[PDB]
């Protein structure tokens, strides 16, 4: 019948654009009945922000509502907890997601960068790699710059947070290079962005193709 | 493959309060209640309280009441207890568990690992490490040791020789003094042939303190 | 409600032994179910029964569960060193809405052959000394039946002052071990011409001991 | 009701073992009706071999049917499609569910390896990262070896095949190493298994901890 | 999100065999029938079978009956097209579609980006890459470009000065010969009074054959 | 079953223009849904209408679907630029057991500024002439209606001999674009003092014009 899913903010929405926002989803597959209403309250039982609200009844007959808070950075790191309550249809009992920091030690993530060495074929491309880890909790952002100026997001593959044996996450993170930006200036960053790295929650590391 | 995974150790003075974590992998948390049972050292298994993941509320057996609080965070796949006012009473080893049912009474069918919470009055310190030395030389073998003394909390690990050696050496468990802080003893048995010549160092590792100390241990 | 198991229960190898698990007219009386549960030491409670006489996938056969009235008893065939653990029931108990635990019994495999134990004392050693602090270590190891007693002597006469012993605990070769340690101040230790660690068990005692310089 | 999946024969199945299997699981909800059945067929219609069968009944009153085939490589290189059919409950359709050898072209994988800074506090422990790449169909496996004899598994993590922007893939994998391993020899090996790699299926690349 | 991602472009000979891929995102592949629809260059949609996933079953329209085969790798979120005894005619983009329905007889909501399928008895052959030199010199600009010569199959890249230059190009639609090689031309618009010191380089790449031509292209 | 649409259909920016789609009574005469799809230039097509009238997630509600008898017309309000594309209609045909896509239609936008191409004209380079082969590369461009006729002539006399034309092709500037290739023997080349492009265009003809060495 119904399902609903909530969403973490970004680090980067944190700590970087500095306007992070939450986003609950819910999906009715048989919206046989009228209204679908979605509320969102904080745990503290401090007032929200208005949120954005939509709605699509979809080809397949299921229904969509869709709606996005906008959350305080300095909120989330105090503790709250945001929560997006579902109601009315046949549901005995209301559905409720939330989401909120999440516990245990801090630990400022390592950073480390490496360049591919010349593939026949390629000459023109070179593969940047990040290696991005020992970080606690696993919730981080990571971007590469160039420039000073930070390449759009679909330029970079990163994998998923994985547990290292012992204690941290670990993630990696893959750039594709071309020679007419490392001859333009032969430096590129691997930033991450994380709750833990202190002056201003990031880390990064510069990586060169040539030596 | 299910798994319930449950957060590291936890050491707290008097008066706090920790939250532990049980992380869910393997159905939809949303799905089933867990359970949270509680276990003091060497004691019985008691059931705490329950919650649905699926809407938030909660279920408390009378005597948890009140210290005790269960939480799911649904974004992150993660049932939460919150343990408050902490009392020396409250040192235990915290489960929690599930059946994937709904509907269905007891005959918790997955387990975590359990999470040891332990409340001290005492404040982290590293151990001073004594040698033990080896009652002077022989007919075959001899015992040496390290006395790891007067450390608190508790996990400590000992090593011989970086790991190289292993046969004979034996670790006894601590002994908590009075003062609060613990005592303990790693010996090796060696033959008494090599006592001259083999270096003999124990490498003790108090990570809660963050102080690794290494010594030698000479005949007397 | 409570739903009361015995303390402990005895074995020897091979042998059938039965735990039993009684409630009210609340819980298990009252037609819920009941389940069982098996715990090592150091490692998270398994479970052996649920529903009365159910196995879960992978518990043998030689376990088996029935529920009488107003109790419910687990039984082992074949009993083997493994099934050294302590066991559990549980029900739902609805005057409260909770589904409780029993007290809980300790199995007990007999058998298992008795051993005394090895001693090993050392006295202070001199950099203790020098931190101003005296400590005599008393191991123990190697013995059966867990249970030792630790008497320190000061040439002849005792101690019973400043003197901790750790609770025996089975070592991997299943059987058990213990330390004793004794604070001196060094010119205590120095005053005397010697001290002695006493361990008795099952009744025979060994004795160690050291001297000063 | 009933769900059921096959997986594939991991390559080092089926190039270096050599005995490669695919295993058929069922989960069937509600057992209220008596056996179901699970069968093996090839899609050429050639035999197969005797298969493994286990059932159990969980806790929860589902029941778990696992089935274990083992297959030829040549076989599996020529194109076999191996087919598991689940039958009979209150189902109109008998399930079906297949495996075959990924369409496409082929392309051996690239391996390049890393070795990590000392970190402080580690300095006993170092982290090696191999970047195994553009290699086409995804399946593969990855080996670390050290004294030419292969780590084991939970040694080493591994991430997911992701597709390069263009073509083929990507795997990153990660192997932390102690003081002792590498004064002990310093020398790692990460070897990818992968049926276009070619002598033998197999490529390599050795790494150092120091120079 | 909920992606059809269809295979790359496949060139055959007249009786070849091809296997192109549908591969699926989002939802639980198993649960609903694949449609395979066929589009010959410049005509219209023809429905051609569609599959059922959980189970195998087939069902072809008359016309591809026989010629078109299509399959599911359920281990691996994949149905499978496949197309034999190829013919000239047998040219066209192969699309795959579906509707997260189940008893639903039309409308296709979500579908594969297309994968072309050509059919020549052409062999692979790279360019030749002649130099169309600036009718030489004046007022304002000038036209100069590559005439990529004489290649199969099609897709050709061409770029000037490496990427670099990129306003005033104009890349033209290649010309099909009756030889069935192709041939097309790259120009550049450019002030006229640049001529005699900018220098001006075409790069044309073509990946099927793996040939990369740099060419300069200099004032008669 | 065929379901036939008519091949093409007009425009003029904001108004409204209609396509039909007509079966017979052994499909959509027969109750069974109609559905609608939208395909640009270069890419897959995307649904409009479904089940006669019903529009899926993002599409505007200027388009409109009906269902009449054994027809179904599509209806689009407002017309704009970006909708000129094909459209294919779609239902379900019992007698085959199938779900046949309409013949399908063009959808033109009316108003549109004419455009005279542009040419250029290369003669063939020495490179070619010593492979041996010769090529004039007339490439036209920026024209609209889409339709040219390339005719080459030599010296005064035409070809119609080895000239090979492509299908024009809309670039980017929503204006077209093609090339015509003639091929020569150098001997031919340097016989002739001159060839010469011809592009006609909307009845007016823009010729450009080349000579040997
Ligand atoms: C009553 O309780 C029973 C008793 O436990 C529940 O049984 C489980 O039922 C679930 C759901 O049907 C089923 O999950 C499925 O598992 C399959 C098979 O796993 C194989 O395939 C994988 C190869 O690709 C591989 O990962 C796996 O081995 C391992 O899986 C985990 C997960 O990563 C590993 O970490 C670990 O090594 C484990 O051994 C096997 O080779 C899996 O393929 C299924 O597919 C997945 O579906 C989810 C959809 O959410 C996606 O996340 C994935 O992308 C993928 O498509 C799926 O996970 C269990 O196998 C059943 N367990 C047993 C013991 O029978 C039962 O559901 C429950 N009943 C009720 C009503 O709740
Ligand atoms: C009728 O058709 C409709 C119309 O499409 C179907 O709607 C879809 O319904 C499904 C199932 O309920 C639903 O899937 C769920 O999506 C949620 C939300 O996605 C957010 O969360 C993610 C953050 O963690 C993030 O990935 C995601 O963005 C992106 O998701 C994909 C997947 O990787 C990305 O590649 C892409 O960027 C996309 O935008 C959103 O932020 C997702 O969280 C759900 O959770 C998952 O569940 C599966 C279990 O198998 C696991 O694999 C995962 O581990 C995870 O727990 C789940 O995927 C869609 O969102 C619905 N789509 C729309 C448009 O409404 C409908 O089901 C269908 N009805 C029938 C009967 O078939």
């Amino acid at each position: 019948g119904v399902s609903a899913y909530l969403s973490r903010p970004s680090p980067f929405d944190l700590f970087i654009r500095k306007s992070p926002t939450i986003t609950c989803l819910v999906v009715d597959l048989a919206p046989s009945k009228g209204t679908v209403n979605l509320t969102w309250s904080r745990a503290s039982g401090k007032p929200v922000n208005h949120s954005t609200r939509k709605e699509e009844k979809q080809r397949n007959g299921t229904l969509t509502v869709t709606s996005t808070l906008p959350v305080g950075t300095r909120d989330w790191i105090e503790g709250e907890t945001y929560q997006c309550r579902v109601t009315h249809p046949h549901l005995p009992r209301a559905l409720m997601r939330s989401t909120t920091k999440t516990s245990g030690p801090r630990a400022a993530p390592e950073v480390y960068a490496f360049a591919t060495p010349e593939w026949p074929g390629s000459r023109d491309k070179r593969t940047l790699a990040c290696l991005i880890q020992n970080f606690m909790p696993e919730d981080i952002s990571v971007q590469w710059l160039h420039n000073e100026v930070q390449l759009p997001d679909a330029r970079h593959s990163t994998t998923q947070p994985r547990k290292t044996k012992g204690s941290g996450f670990f993630v990696f993170s893959r750039l594709e290079v071309t020679r007419a930006e490392w001859e333009q200036k032969d430096e590129f960053i691997c930033r991450a962005v994380h709750e833990a790295a202190s002056p201003s929650q990031t880390v990064q590391r510069a990586v060169s193709v040539n030596p | 493959e299910v798994q319930l995974v449950q957060s590291g150790a936890e050491v707290k003075k008097p008066g706090a309060t920790v939250k532990i974590s049980c992380k869910v992998y393997g159905y939809i948390f949303t799905d089933y209640n867990i359970y949270w049972v509680r276990q003091a050292p060497g004691k019985g298994l008691e059931w705490m309280g329950l919650i649905d993941p699926d809407n938030g509320e909660t279920f408390y057996a009378e005597k948890f009441q009140g210290r005790a609080t269960m939480t799911a965070d649904t974004s992150s796949d993660r049932a939460y207890m919150e343990l408050s006012s902490l009392r020396f009473e409250d040192t235990a080893v915290y489960y929690c568990a599930t059946v994937m049912g709904k509907w269905i009474k007891g005959g918790y069918d997955y387990w975590g690992r359990g999470t040891l919470v332990t409340v001290s009055s005492a404040s982290t310190k590293g151990p001073s490490v004594f040698p033990l030395a080896p009652s002077s030389k022989s007919g075959g073998t001899a015992a040496l040791g390290c006395l790891v003394k007067d450390y608190f909390p508790e996990p400590v690990t000992v090593s011989w020789n970086s790991g190289a050696l292993t046969s004979g050496v034996h670790t006894f468990p601590a002994v908590l003094q009075s003062s609060g802080l613990y005592s303990l003893s790693s010996v090796v048995t060696v033959p008494s042939s090599s006592l001259g010549t083999q270096t003999y160092i124990c490498n003790v590792n108090h990570k809660p303190s963050n102080t690794k100390v290494d010594k030698k241990v000479e005949p007397k | 409600s409570v739903l009361t198991q015995p303390p402990s229960v005895s074995g020897a190898p091979g042998q059938r032994v039965t735990i039993s698990c009684t409630g009210s007219s609340s819980n298990i009386g009252a037609g819920y179910d009941v389940h069982w549960y098996q715990q090592l030491p150091g490692t998270a409670p398994k479970l052996l029964i649920y529903d009365n006489f159910n196995r879960p996938s992978g518990v043998p056969d030689r376990f088996s569960g029935s529920k009488s009235g107003t109790s419910a008893s687990l039984a082992i065939t074949g009993l083997q060193a493994e099934d050294e653990a302590d066991y559990y029931c549980q029900s739902y108990d609805s005057p409260t809405l909770t589904s409780p635990f029993g007290t809980g019994t300790k199995l007990t495999v007999l058998g298992q052959p008795k051993a005394a134990p090895s001693v090993t004392l050392f006295p202070p050693s001199s950099e203790e000394l020098q931190a101003n602090k005296a400590t005599l270590v008393c191991l123990i190891s190697d013995f059966y039946p867990g249970a030792v007693t630790v008497a320190w002597k000061a040439d002849s006469s005792p101690v019973k002052a400043g003197v901790e012993t750790t609770t025996p605990s089975k070592q991997s070769n299943n059987k058990y071990a213990a330390s004793s340690y004794l604070s001196l101040t060094p010119e205590q230790w120095k005053s005397h011409r010697s001290y002695s660690c006493q361990v008795t068990h099952e009744g025979s005692t060994v004795e160690k001991t050291v001297a000063p310089t």
